[PDB]
């Protein structure tokens, strides 16, 4: 976990390997690549209410908005299970208005 | 680890937050206390040194 203790970026594997008077080690490494710019906002207000991501990130690609997590990019539906909500939202920075899916009230029907 | 990808900074300190075990939520009610502290803490070790 330790970063560059042993390879340059995250490490995943090692494989070692003799020599005359030596070791030499063979390191596997994960590297992202190919990335993108997206809008994020830290907090969503719904209702009077502020939800937090649980293990991600929202982001926007303009006019709806997702929650990703933080290494890689697949956009997923809002919703009130991957999020947490914890008081009204009248002192954060950065709240921006939108609606929160759920899946039990049209499951009622 | 690789390219430099921009963020803003409150995001990097609540996932800093996170790293620790205390749950972003509480960073994010107490910017001005946390700002505040930060900068009378760098102020004194100025002073100090
Ligand atoms: C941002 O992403 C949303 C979600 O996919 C896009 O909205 C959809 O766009 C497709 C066209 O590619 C439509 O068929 C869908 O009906 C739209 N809505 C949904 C809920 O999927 C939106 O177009 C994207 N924004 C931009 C600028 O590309
Ligand atoms: C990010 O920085 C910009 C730059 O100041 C902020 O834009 C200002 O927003 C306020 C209210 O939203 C306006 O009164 C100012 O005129 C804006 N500034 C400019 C130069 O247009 C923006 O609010 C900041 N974002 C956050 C979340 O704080
Ligand atoms: C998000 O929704 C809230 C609540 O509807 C908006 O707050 C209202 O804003 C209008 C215009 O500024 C005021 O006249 C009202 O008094 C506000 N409160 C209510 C209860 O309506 C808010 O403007 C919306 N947008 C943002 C960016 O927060
Ligand atoms: C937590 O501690 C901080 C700082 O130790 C407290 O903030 C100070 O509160 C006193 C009490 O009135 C003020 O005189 C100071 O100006 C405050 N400092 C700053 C930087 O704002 C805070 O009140 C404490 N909170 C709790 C719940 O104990």
């Amino acid at each position: 976990k330790r970063v560059d203790f042993c390879g340059k970026g995250y490490h995943l594997m090692s494989f070692p390997q003799s020599a005359p008077h030596g070791v030499v080690f063979l390191h596997v490494t994960y590297v992202p690549a190919q990335e993108k710019n997206f809008t994020t906002a830290p907090a969503i207000c719904h209702d009077g209410k502020a939800h937090f991501p649980r293990e991600g990130v929202f982001v926007s690609n303009g006019t709806h908005w997702f929650v990703t997590q933080r290494n890689f990019y697949e956009p997923q539906i809002i919703t009130t299970d991957n999020t947490f909500v914890s008081g009204n939202c009248d002192v954060v920075i950065g709240i921006v208005n939108n609606t929160v899916y759920d899946p039990l009230q049209p499951e009622l029907d | 680890a690789g390219a430099a990808l921009q963020i803003p900074f409150a995001m990097q300190m609540a996932y800093r937050f996170n790293g620790i075990g205390v749950t972003q939520n509480v960073l994010y009610e107490n910017q001005k206390l946390i700002a505040n502290q930060f900068n009378s803490a760098i102020g004194k070790i100025q002073d100090s040194l």
